[PDB]
C-alpha cells in the first residue's frame, strides 16, 4: 500500500516538474531573446 | 483525425447572408395583380 | 384563440420585460412606448465591452 | 529509492520556486 | 423465511388491495396499514440492487404498494410522503425495463408527477423528467400531455385555459396539485397587472383575476394593496444615475489587460 | 464503448467505465480522464439520463488540457443538457464552441 | 496621484473650517467667499442632459477602443 | 441497470431506523456509480451518522466517507473514514481505500511536522484513531519488508520511535543505519 502511496505522489511530482519545465524552457527563451 | 463516427451521418453566395428573402411568398407581380382585381 | 389569451399574453409579456407596452382594457388596446434612443444609454457600451474584451 | 523520489521532491521546488520568479524580474529589469 | 415473509407481505397487500379499491373512505388506517407493510417489504429485496434475476413478486408487492402510497399522499395532502413515494415509483418503472411488464398506472403517475413538480414550480426537473417519458407518450397520452400543455399555458400566459384545466383534469386525482398551481397563478397574474394597467376597474379586473365574489376581491387588494378604485379604478400607476464606479472599474481592467503585455 | 453501443446495452459498461472514470481522475492522466466522462455523458444521454448528466457534470471537472475532438464531444453533451435544463446562453456558447472546435474535413 | 492631491487640498480645507467653527481662527470672509463659490461651482450629475450627453460620449469613445 | 439512487436517498429518511440502515446499505452498494445523487444528498446522511442514537454510525460514516472520496474532496472523506472506526477494511486492497490510507498519511505528516515545529506544551490534539490507522500502516510495511519505505514514512512523520523500531528489527543494520545518515545529512533541513 504505502508502495502505491509513494508511486502516486511521485508521479504527481513527476508531472508538476514536467510542466514547470516547459514553462521554465519558455521564460527562459524569452529571457534569453 | 478523428472521423467521430460516434454519431450518424445523413446521405448527402458571395453576397450578405440575410434572412429576408426566404419568406414564402407570391411574385409581387402576382400581389398587386390580385389587389387591383379585387379594388 | 380567443381574444382574452392574447390580452394575458400581452400582458404577461410587457411584465417580463419582453414589451414596454402599457393595455387601455376599456378601449381594449395597447399602447407602445416612445423607444427611448438607445445609443444615448449604456446598451452601446455594453455590447462594446464584450467586443472589446 | 522512493525517498530518492522525495529527493525528486526537493527538486521539484528547486525548479519551481527558484528559477520561476528568477526569470520573472530578471525580465524585468532587462526591459529597464 | 423468505417464502414466510413474502406469503405474509402478499396477504397484507391484498388486504389492503382490496380495501382501497372497494371502500372509499379508506384513511389513516391505511397509512399504519403502509407503515407496516414497507416495514416488510424491507425483506423480498425491496428495490433489486442489479444482479438479483429475482423474476419475484417483488413486481406486485413492491410496485402495487408504493404506487397505493403515492395516491395516499395525494389523499392525505401529504407532500414529503409523495415525494418519497414517487421517487421509489420512478425507480421501479424506469429502471427495471424488461422483466416486467408495465403497469397502466404508469402513465397517469407520471402525469401526476409532472402536476406536482409543476405545482412545486420547480421547471428545470419538470423538463428533466418529461425527457424521460417516450415520444408518441409525451404526443398522445392524456396522461402526459395534460402536465405539459399546462406548462406551455403557463409559459405563454394563456391563464384562461390554465383555468380550464380545473375542469379538463383527466384524473381527479389531480386536483390538489393543481389547487395550489391555481393560486400561484393568480398571483403571477396580479403581477402581469401590476406592470401592466396604467388603470384598470373592478367589475372587469374581477374576471381578470377569475374571482367570482368582490369579498375575494377586496381581501386580494388588501394583500400587496391597491387604492381601492376610487373612481372604481385600480390606479396603480407607481412607473440617470450613471454606473460610474462600474465603468471605471471596466476601463481599469481594460487599462491592466492592455499593460500586462 | 463503441462495441457495446453496437450490443445496445451500455448500462452494462455503465458501471466500469465509472470505475475507471474514477481511477482516472485519482490518477492524473488528462485524456483518459476526458474520454470516460465523454463516454459516460453520451451513454447518459443515449438513455435520456439527463438529470443523473447534470449532477456528473456539475461534480466532475473536465481537463482543460484535452485534444479538440474531445472538448468538442464534450461541450455538445453539456450544451444539450444546458439546453433540456432551461440554460439557453450556456447551451449556446458551449455548443458554438463544440462547432468551433470540431474538425472542419469530417465529422 | 491627482485624487490624492484633491483630498489633501480637501483636508486642509476642512481642518480651517475645523478651526474657525472651535474658534481658534477668526472668521476670514474672503476665504468664505471663496469657499461658498467653489461649493456653488460643484456640478450637478443627475441632469438627465448630462447623463444622455455622459452616455453619448462615452459610446462615441468605446467605439473607437 | 439502476438508473437512479432518488429511491433509497429516500428511503434514507423514513422515520423507521430498519429502512434507514437497508437504504444506507444500498447506498454503499450503488455509490460506485451513483455519488454524484448522494454527493447532492450529502446533508442527511450526515445528520444520520452526527445523531448518536442510530445504531450505524461506523458504516454511515463509510458510505459518507465513500461519498466524499468520489467527490475528490479528500478531507471530509478523510474524517469520516476516520469516523467509520474499525469498520473499514485496510486488507481489502482497493483503490478507494490504497487512496485513503495515502490522503490519512499525508494529513498525519502535515499534522506531525506543524506539531514538531510548534512548541512542547500543546499541538494540536492528534486524533488516536489516525494514529492507529498510521501504526496498522507501518505494522503492514514491517511485515512485507520494505524497511526502505518504512524509514522514509517515518522521516516524513518525524516518528522517531517508529523509526528506530524499523531499524533495529530490520535484516541489515549497517546498511539501513549507512541509508539513514545518508538521507539525514542530504536532506534532513529542520535543525
Amino acid at each position: 500500500g504505502l508502495r502505491q502511496y509513494y508511486l502516486s505522489k511521485i508521479e504527481e511530482l513527476q508531472l508538476i516538474v514536467n510542466d514547470k519545465s516547459q514553462n521554465l524552457r519558455r521564460l527562459q527563451a524569452q529571457r534569453n531573446e | 483525425d478523428d472521423e467521430f463516427e460516434e454519431f450518424p451521418a445523413e446521405d448527402w453566395h458571395v453576397w450578405e447572408d440575410n434572412w429576408d428573402d426566404d419568406n414564402v411568398e407570391d411574385d409581387f407581380s402576382n400581389q398587386l395583380r390580385a389587389e387591383l382585381e379585387k379594388h | 384563440d380567443s381574444p382574452e389569451d392574447a390580452e394575458f399574453i400581452v400582458a404577461k409579456a410587457i411584465r417580463d420585460g419582453v414589451i414596454e407596452a402599457s393595455i387601455n382594457h376599456e378601449k381594449g388596446y395597447v399602447q407602445s412606448k416612445e423607444m427611448i434612443d438607445i445609443y444615448s444609454t449604456r446598451e452601446p457600451q455594453l455590447a462594446f465591452h464584450q467586443r472589446i474584451s | 529509492d522512493l525517498y530518492s523520489r522525495y529527493k525528486k521532491l526537493q527538486q521539484e521546488l528547486e525548479f519551481l520556486e527558484v528559477q520561476e520568479e528568477y526569470i520573472k524580474d530578471e525580465q524585468k529589469n532587462l526591459k529597464k | 423465511t423468505s417464502g414466510a415473509v413474502l406469503q405474509a407481505a402478499t396477504g397484507m397487500y391484498e388486504q389492503l388491495k382490496g380495501e382501497w379499491n372497494r371502500k372509499s373512505p379508506n384513511l389513516s388506517k391505511c397509512g399504519e396499514e403502509l407503515g407496516r407493510l414497507k416495514l416488510v417489504l424491507l425483506e423480498l429485496n425491496f428495490l433489486p440492487t442489479t444482479g438479483t434475476k429475482l423474476t419475484k413478486q417483488q413486481l406486485i408487492l413492491a410496485r402495487d404498494i408504493l404506487e397505493i402510497g403515492a395516491q395516499w399522499s395525494i389523499l392525505r395532502k401529504d407532500i414529503p410522503s409523495f415525494e418519497r413515494y414517487m421517487a421509489q415509483l420512478k425507480c421501479y418503472y424506469f429502471d427495471y425495463k424488461e422483466q416486467l411488464p408495465e403497469s397502466a398506472y404508469m402513465h397517469q403517475l407520471l402525469g401526476l408527477n409532472l402536476l406536482f413538480l409543476l405545482s412545486q414550480n420547480r421547471v428545470a426537473e419538470f423538463h428533466t423528467e418529461l425527457e424521460r417519458l417516450p415520444a408518441k407518450d409525451i404526443q398522445t397520452n392524456v396522461y402526459i400531455k395534460h402536465p405539459v400543455s399546462l406548462e406551455q399555458y403557463l409559459m405563454e400566459g394563456s391563464y384562461n385555459k390554465v383555468f380550464l384545466a380545473k375542469g379538463n383534469i383527466p384524473a381527479e386525482s389531480y386536483t390538489f396539485f393543481i389547487d395550489i398551481l391555481l393560486d400561484t397563478i393568480r398571483d403571477e397574474i396580479a403581477g402581469c397587472i401590476e406592470k401592466a394597467y396604467e388603470k384598470i376597474l373592478f367589475t372587469e379586473a374581477t374576471r381578470i383575476l377569475f374571482f367570482n365574489t368582490p369579498k375575494k376581491m377586496t381581501d386580494y387588494a388588501k394583500k400587496r394593496g391597491w387604492v381601492l378604485g376610487p373612481n372604481n379604478y385600480y390606479s396603480f400607476a407607481s412607473q440617470t444615475t450613471i454606473p460610474s464606479t462600474e465603468l471605471a472599474k471596466q476601463v481599469i481592467e481594460y487599462a491592466r489587460q492592455l499593460e500586462m503585455i | 464503448a463503441r462495441v457495446y453501443e453496437f450490443l445496445d446495452k451500455l448500462d452494462v459498461v455503465r458501471s466500469f467505465l465509472h470505475a475507471r472514470l474514477r481511477t482516472a481522475t485519482l490518477r492524473h492522466d488528462a485524456d483518459g480522464q476526458a474520454t470516460l466522462l465523454n463516454l459516460l455523458l453520451r451513454n447518459y444521454l443515449h438513455y435520456s439520463l439527463y438529470d443523473q448528466a447534470e449532477k456528473l457534470v456539475s461534480k466532475s471537472v473536465f481537463p482543460e488540457q484535452a485534444n479538440n475532438n474531445e472538448w468538442a464531444r464534450y461541450l455538445y453533451y453539456t450544451g444539450r443538457i444546458k439546453a433540456i435544463q432551461l440554460e439557453y446562453s450556456e447551451a449556446r456558447r458551449t455548443m458554438t464552441n463544440a462547432l468551433r472546435k470540431a474538425p472542419q474535413h469530417t465529422a | 496621484h491627482g485624487l490624492k492631491g484633491l483630498n489633501s487640498k480637501l483636508l486642509d480645507i476642512r481642518s480651517y473650517l475645523e478651526k474657525v467653527a472651535t474658534g481658534k481662527l477668526p472668521i476670514n470672509h474672503q476665504i468664505i467667499y471663496q469657499l461658498q463659490d467653489v461649493f456653488n461651482l460643484l456640478p450637478d450629475v443627475s441632469l438627465q442632459e448630462f447623463v444622455k450627453a455622459f452616455y453619448l460620449k462615452t459610446n462615441d469613445q468605446m467605439v473607437v477602443v | 441497470m439502476i438508473t437512479s439512487a432518488a429511491g433509497i436517498i429516500s428511503l434514507l429518511d423514513e422515520d423507521e431506523p430498519q429502512l434507514k440502515e437497508f437504504a444506507l446499505h444500498k447506498l454503499n452498494a450503488v455509490v460506485n456509480d451513483f455519488w454524484a445523487e448522494i454527493s447532492e444528498s450529502v446533508d442527511k446522511i450526515e445528520v444520520l451518522y452526527e445523531d448518536e442514537g442510530f445504531r450505524s454510525r461506523q458504516f454511515a460514516a463509510l458510505v459518507a466517507s465513500k461519498v466524499f472520496y468520489h467527490l475528490g474532496a479528500f478531507e471530509e472523506s478523510l474524517n469520516y473514514a476516520l469516523g467509520a472506526g474499525d469498520l473499514f477494511n485496510v486488507n481489502d486492497n482497493s483503490e478507494y481505500v490504497e487512496t485513503i490510507i495515502a490522503k490519512c498519511i499525508d494529513h498525519y505528516t502535515k499534522q506531525c511536522v506543524e506539531n514538531a515545529d510548534l512548541p512542547e506544551g500543546e499541538k494540536k490534539p492528534i486524533d488516536q484513531r489516525l494514529e492507529g490507522i498510521v501504526n496498522k500502516m507501518f505494522q503492514r510495511c514491517l511485515d512485507d519488508h520494505k524497511y526502505k519505505q518504512a524509514i522514509g514514512i517515518a522521516l516524513e512523520t518525524r516518528r522517531l520511535d517508529v523509526f528506530e523500531k524499523t531499524i533495529l528489527e530490520s535484516n541489515d543494520v549497517p546498511g539501513m543505519l549507512a541509508y539513514s545518515l545518508k538521507l539525514c545529512m542530504s536532506l534532513m533541513q529542520n535543525k
